[PDB]
């Protein structure tokens, strides 16, 4: 199957640069275009151009001309986009895309702050009437993005994963929880694992009644 | 592998 | 550039009922040769877009036959011939037949049901919070539906007021149900000096208010 595979997210300084990848596998890479797209809320999706890697020919949006820079490695079967003088502006999701946009790859976080990562504080959510409810509490970090899963994803059935809120002093935070039947309760085990990699903050939280 | 063609085109995998 | 246009903005129907969505471009989409690279993408939330329809009529792999697309020109439409709960999201329409490639702005679709009461949930500040110097308590709304919902803190039979923060999930893929958190703030003295935590919810699904509560220290 073809696979886009981005690499993750970034914190960077107003006036700075940053390079993401888009690696991919499941077909021969020379023989495909790829586009670059930027997701920002307000702006919708924009495209910024694309490189068709078995020549290097590139086609840019003039909107993005002065900001973007497109190459790609054939030995790696990767492509790269740079993106340069980075302001707020520039703060979005940034994905990439191939062909006439048929597979797209999951999306690269990219915040232009003058701010330090601050990793999350990860907190249980336990109950203190056949349904029983679990979660936990991702408070207080800096910037986007959290992932956050059950049981490293073997749990899927009854979790909610409320989205990120960002809080009128400048933190994000957002919650996760699990509804189980009450039987459930302090005999199953339920871990939540949090990964903020800008922090580099990785927590498996087990949950448990108290 | 999926089909692709090595003949550059304007839209590639249509 | 091209600009594309799409109606409605929003699409509020009901499963088996039929929808449709319109995109308008400001040139014609028909390339010179002879093809007309006009796409549609689904996005649900925080995913990736997904293409479902190619040069205006097909489909792509994996696709329900539910979906089509029609058009030419300046023209276009995407039918649903009967909703399902897993189509919601945004849809976009798309040209690569112009440079630069443009997208429209995007129409939500949601999900219409029955109306269903929230079952409801309350949690103590973990000990672990509270040994970091904070406390958070919280009340969860779970499955349910319109998402319009009031939710009231109590502390010590004190109905509470700007302290507390709400968050709602999207609507549900398969059910079409909605979920909601209420966060309650607290310094961890006042935390501490109080005895009876309570949160009160009120919804058209409920024909009076339900209450959970915990007594700190049990
Ligand atoms: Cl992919
Ligand atoms: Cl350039
Ligand atoms: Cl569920
Ligand atoms: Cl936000
Ligand atoms: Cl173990
Ligand atoms: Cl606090
Ligand atoms: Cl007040």
């Amino acid at each position: 199957e073809v696979q886009l595979q981005q690499s993750g997210p970034e914190l960077v300084k107003p006036g700075a640069s940053v390079k993401i990848s888009c690696k991919t596998s499941g077909y021969t890479f020379s023989n495909s275009w790829m586009n670059w797209v930027k997701q920002r809320p307000g702006q919708g999706l924009e495209w910024i151009g694309r490189i068709y890697p078995g020549d290097g020919d590139t086609n840019y949006n003039g909107k993005f001309k002065d900001k973007a820079t497109l190459t790609t490695d054939k030995s790696s079967s990767t492509a790269y986009m740079r993106l340069s003088s980075l302001t707020s502006v520039d703060s979005a999701v940034y994905f990439c895309a191939r062909s006439l946009f048929d597979y797209w790859g999951q999306g690269t976080t990219l915040t232009v702050s003058s701010a330090s990562t601050k990793g999350p504080s990860v907190f249980p959510l336990a109950p203190s009437g056949g349904t029983a409810a679990l979660g936990c509490l991702v408070k207080d970090y800096f910037p986007e993005p959290v992932t956050v899963s059950w049981n490293s994803g073997a749990l899927t059935s009854g979790v909610h994963t409320f989205p990120a809120v960002l809080q009128s002093s400048g933190l994000y935070s957002l919650s996760s929880v699990v509804t189980v039947p009450s039987s459930s309760l302090g005999t199953q085990t339920y871990i939540c694992n949090v990964n903020h990699k800008p922090s580099n903050t990785k927590v498996d939280k087990r949950v448990e009644p108290k | 592998e999926t089909f692709t063609n090595k003949l550059k085109e304007k839209h590639t995998d249509l | 550039d091209v600009v594309m246009t799409q109606t409605p903005l929003t699409l509020s129907v009901t499963i088996g009922q039929p929808a449709s969505i319109s995109c308008k471009s400001s040139q014609s989409l028909l390339d010179s040769d002879g093809k007309t690279y006009l796409i549609w993408l689904l996005q649900r939330p925080g995913q990736s877009p997904k293409r479902l329809i190619y040069l205006v009529s097909k489909l792509d792999s994996g696709v329900p036959d539910r979906f089509t697309g029609s058009g030419s020109g300046t023209d276009f439409t995407l039918k649903i011939s009967r909703v399902e709960a897993e189509d919601l999201g945004v849809y976009y329409c798309c040209q690569g037949t112009h440079f630069p490639f443009t997208f429209g702005v995007g129409t939500k679709l949601e999900l219409k049901r029955t109306v269903a009461a929230p079952s409801v949930f309350i949690f103590p500040p973990s000990d672990e919070q509270l040994k970091s110097g904070t406390a958070s308590v919280v009340c969860l709304l779970n499955n349910f539906y319109p998402r319009e919902a009031k939710v009231q803190w109590k502390v010590d039979n004190a109905l509470q007021s700007g302290n507390s923060q709400e968050s709602v999930t999207e609507q549900d893929s398969k059910d079409s149900t909605y979920s909601l958190s209420s966060t309650l703030t607290l310094s961890k003295a006042d935390y501490e000096k109080h005895k009876v935590y309570a949160c009160e919810v009120t919804h058209q699904g409920l024909s009076s208010p339900v209450t959970k509560s915990f007594n700190r220290g049990e």
